RNA sequence: UACUACCCUUGACUUAUGGUUACUCUAACCCGCUGGCAUAAUCGGCCAGGGAGACAGUGUCUGACGGACAGUUUGACUGGGGCGGUCGCCUCCUAAAGAGUAACGGAGGCGCUCAAAGGUUGGCUCAGAUUGGUUGGAAAUCAAUCGUAGAGUGUAAAGGUAAAAGCCAGCUUGACUGCGAGAGCUACAACUCGAGCAGGUAGGAAACUAGGACUUAGUGAUCCGGUGGUACCGCAUGGAAG
RNA sequence: UAGCGAAAUUCCUUGUCGGGUAAGUUCCGACCCGCACGAAAGGCGUAAUGAUUUGGGCACUGUCUCAACGAGAGACUCGGUGAAAUUUUAGUACCUGUGAAGAUGCAGGUUACCCGCGACAGGACGGAAAGACCCCAUGGAGCUUUACUGUAGUUUGAUAU
RNA sequence: AACUGUUUAUCAAAAACACAGCUCUCUGCUAAACCGCAAGGUGAUGUAUAGGGGGUGACGCCUGCCCGGUGCUGGAAGGU
RNA sequence: UCAAUGGUAGGAGAGCGUUCUUAACCGCAAUGAAGGUAUACCGUGAGGAGUGCUGGAGCGUUAAGAAGUGAGAAUGCCGGUAUGAGUAGCGCAAGAUAAGUGAGAAUCUUAUCCACCGUAAGACUAAGGUUUCCAGGGGAAGGCUCGUCCGCCCUGGGUUA
RNA sequence: GUUCGGCAGUCAGACUGCGAGUGCUAAGAUCCGUAGUCGAAAGGGAAACAGCCCAGACCAACAGCUAAGGUCCCAAAAUAU
RNA sequence: UAGCGGAGAAAUUCCAAACGAACUGGGAGAUAGCUGGUUCUCUCCGAAAUAGCUUUAGGGCUAGCGUCGAAAUGUAAGUGU
RNA sequence: GUUCGAGCCCGUUAAUGGGUGAGAGCGUGCCUUUUGUAGAAUGAACCGGCGAGUUACGUUAUGAUGCGAGGUUAAGUUGAAGAGACGGAGCCGUAGGGAAACCGAGUCUGAAUAGGGCGACUUAGUAUCAUGAUGUAGACCCGAAACCUAGUGACCUAUCC
RNA sequence: AGUAGGGCUGGACACGCGAAAUCCAGUUUGAAUCCGGGAGGACCAUCUCCCAACCCUAAAUACUCCUUAGUGACCGAUAG
RNA sequence: UAGCUCAUGUAAAGGUAACGCAGAGAACUGAAACAUCUAAGUACCUGCAGGAAGAGAAAGUAAAAACGAUUUCGUAAGUAG
């Protein structure tokens, strides 16, 4: 044998917008079970560890606290 | 046929026992009554008439 | 002669006018312990049909 | 506590009696028993005895074993098939810089715990190195110095991790109810979340947070039978049954 | 346990040794390390008996050194008589390659007057045999069992008789 | 392997079968056993030296151990 | 004018041809229907008519309807014909000559020799066969060849308790 | 392109590179992703060639030009510079 | 002495040119995820050979992949650069 | 085999005639299956005939027609197995929500009159026909080994008398 | 009148023992009887209906070997 | 009395096209296998009958005023179950 036929199912992990999309109110953004981004207003932090959108507007990258961001800017 | 796993329909749970006296009375629109005038004591001769 | 209809089918499913079915809940029944707190929140109600599924309703639910 | 006692626990015996075991009888039944009748005729029937006997056998259920004989069962992969192994779910590579993932490819596992390792408030920073000090050890302890985590994070691995998810105290039972816009994921079934609202809550001075755990294994379809509630139906009619 | 042991049993391995044998894995006799002998699933013996199985020898010998001869029947020449299997049709060569990965028929190249007749077998993956080997079918039969369900049958008890 | 016999005609004659023999076990009679729904009948006008089943296969020697388990038999205390 | 037109399983559309259609429409037919045959026409196709000939009764039109409805191919089937092939075989034993017979003799008949069997390859008798026996006549097939011969064929008799 | 409605079949492919895996980094070997090719696409080239390269065929045609590839003869173009 | 059977010096042996289950008729045109076969003409368009599940792996059920029709053309989505 | 064609012969659905054909170029039969068959993968001797997707009833889709919130007669009766006419019994659509009580253009869910869910908003069908697909009918056919019932069979052979 | 019923075992009724009606079997037990008795899908009351446990009943229906009168968008000698 | 004898009465045995009724009664199938079901109480087999048979006069249905033996067909409608 090889003990190896013990299987792992990947699933989708990263991004969903990612460039300033006008994404809904409460919509997910990027999924994470480990966070390389790190959140912002108009965004929640999922109780699957995502991040989710609160309010509309664009959705651009920043590099606060020097680390890896997403805030929602409106309009 | 759900190649011999058990099929949608077969997964669903037995839901609500029914009324053996259930009835009901031919409902009609007002429309109706839009159409005769005034068909003096609206009944059911004046609904199958 | 005529073509008969599974009553029990008819006891599995109901369907509306203009519009789709209505489908229960899945493992709503036997076990609730692993099922989650939100699981036991949200899944007394249930969803619609689908959509390019389920095209063997024909005719196997037939008039019901 | 003498009259009449409406009387009560153990015994005893008249009676009602009953399964009640054993014995006896014989009218039942039986006797591939006797002998006779026609039949000339050993089958049968009848007569007349003997033997047995309320059994036997027969009916109907019930228990026993039961291949004597049937009816079906005895997976899937696979480097032919077979053996072996594996068949679920989570984690990393293989994944080709979105995802997607091939093989009986690698590596691991999990098939849980925790009324507090959960929530909240309020504080704290590790491991390790070195010095020096009675029991002394490589570390027990201590103190000092250095020390971005070279620890820990309940539980493997991954990611994440100091405004801490790490560590310790108090409150604490939100690991609330009813939801749920909006989403994502995609044969379906499923699955991942979730803004916000209501009903009140719980901490927290207030603000603020709270629908389990640092996130991810820790789990299975319908039936069927329970458990409780149930403004529901309750088969003419009420109820009840269900 | 007795008793037999390279067994119709040891592939363990041409076990060992000795005999038969010049030449001797087989044969016999002992040895016996018995994978895995073996006692009523009889074990060890056992004359006569065997269309037995082997091993040896004698005898006789065309089996063979290494063949040859003649007799008859077909064959074959003709007269009469006259079928079967068989198949896309084909005036159907060779080499070397190529190609569902082995050529008659294809590419290149070679030799070949045309048609026969008697014998022969290398092909034509020759026929005849929808492989009886293997595999598969939610295929079926048959068989077995302390599979599961049963059945009769067997044996309790009830109870009318 | 005792023998003679028998053995797959459309393959195989044998060491296979059988066989006397030997062993055990079952059956007291309207047998046991068996066939048939039963009836009827076989067993056999039989009576344990007979009938049925199992083993082995003359003769010679011999058949050792173990009742844990299974089955069988018998017993009934209790459980069921 | 521009653009398109490889195309399998796939899907869509359209058309041809056969037969029956009471329909009608409307004819042909013995000066020749149908059908066959040759044909050096036309039509994108399927398909269509012209002529020559056979042939001597039904057929065609149009349009529409209705269909057992469009034929290679399956161990397809049935029926016929190849093929092999004038080859195998000619079904376990020896006749021979002369003469007849006829039309035609190897094979029919006679004569004369030979030959074979002879615990049979004799005779007689079960079952069986069911008239095969014999006489006369004939030779369509049969006789495994021929054939005047015959258990073949026609006719007639033939079995007595 | 979406939506809706019918109607399908396809489940098992190869091969060529290119990047992986397994394998002796053996293979016309497997198993992925990626493009093409065939399948289901003739003609030409490579001696025939399903997979490589070029080039996608309604048809006629006694037209020319050209792709790769060729130009001493078969077998056409250069005994070309 | 007749097939759920028989016979059997027993091999699975035979039961009428012949048997691990006889032969004849009916059920019943049993069934068959497996083999073969499929017939007139044209035009147009034009595949897959994969995912997921499956007593499933030579088969199905969706989904991806064609075709036609209809409803508008998420007011362009599609597809390039 | 084409295509060209020396040469020959003949003269036609009168036609840029036909029958040839040396020679020369280039040319792997047809079917099912497959990833790929030219095949040494099957299968086909040939020729002719037959010989295979229907209908019964039902549903769905698409059209055609008719009328339209109104369409619709079934069975039956009449009658020529006519037609027409009768026959409205019933059936479809004409609001649903919720299991149901029930409510109703709203309804359910839920303390909600919060949200969500289905709902008129969300706009016509009915009937017949026809076509495709459907489903019960062997249901596109050809196909086993099979299963059971009923019956026949001991002259082969085995047993027995 | 062993009649209804009741027990058990069946079966049919759409009814696969089920809440199971209701009917008919085997087996067992066994009524009331006109103030009666039965049904109304377990069953208890009120109401509705009926009178079993006795027997006969045309008609409308099923199918043709048959007798003709016949009819065919049946079929033409592999057909029928 | 059994039993025996005689006489009388086709009675009645039997042949049967199909339909019926009643008893006895499977399997194959299908359920993707299959033990429940189905197939169907159908195949078969036996008996009893006629021109038809059964069939039948509420110890019925139903649920409100509701009728008044049956039988066949349509419906309800695959509706209730």
């Amino acid at each position: 044998s090889t003990s190896n036929g013990r299987d792992s199912q990947a699933k989708r992990l990263g991004a969903k917008a990612s460039d300033g999309e006008l994404v809904s109110g409460g919509s997910i953004l990027f999924r994470q079970r480990g966070t390389h981004i790190h959140p912002g207003t108009n965004v929640g932090r999922g109780g699957d560890d995502t991040l989710f959108a609160k309010i509309e507007g664009t959705v651009k990258f920043e590099m606060k606290r020097g680390k890896k961001h997403v805030s929602v800017y409106p309009v | 046929f759900e190649g011999g796993q058990t099929e949608l329909f077969r997964r669903m749970p037995k839901r609500g026992f029914l009324n053996v006296n259930r009835k009901e009375y031919a409902i009609v629109n007002l429309e109706t009554l839009n159409r005769l005038e005034d068909g003096a004591t609206v009944s059911a001769e004046t609904l199958v008439a | 002669p005529k073509q008969k209809t599974h009553r029990a089918s008819a006891k599995r499913f109901k369907r509306t006018g203009n519009g789709g079915l209505k489908r229960f809940r899945a493992y709503t029944s036997h076990r609730f312990h692993g099922k989650s707190v939100k699981q036991r929140r949200q899944l007394r109600k249930a969803s619609m049909v689908s959509k390019g599924d389920f095209k063997r309703i024909r005719r196997m639910v037939a008039t019901m």
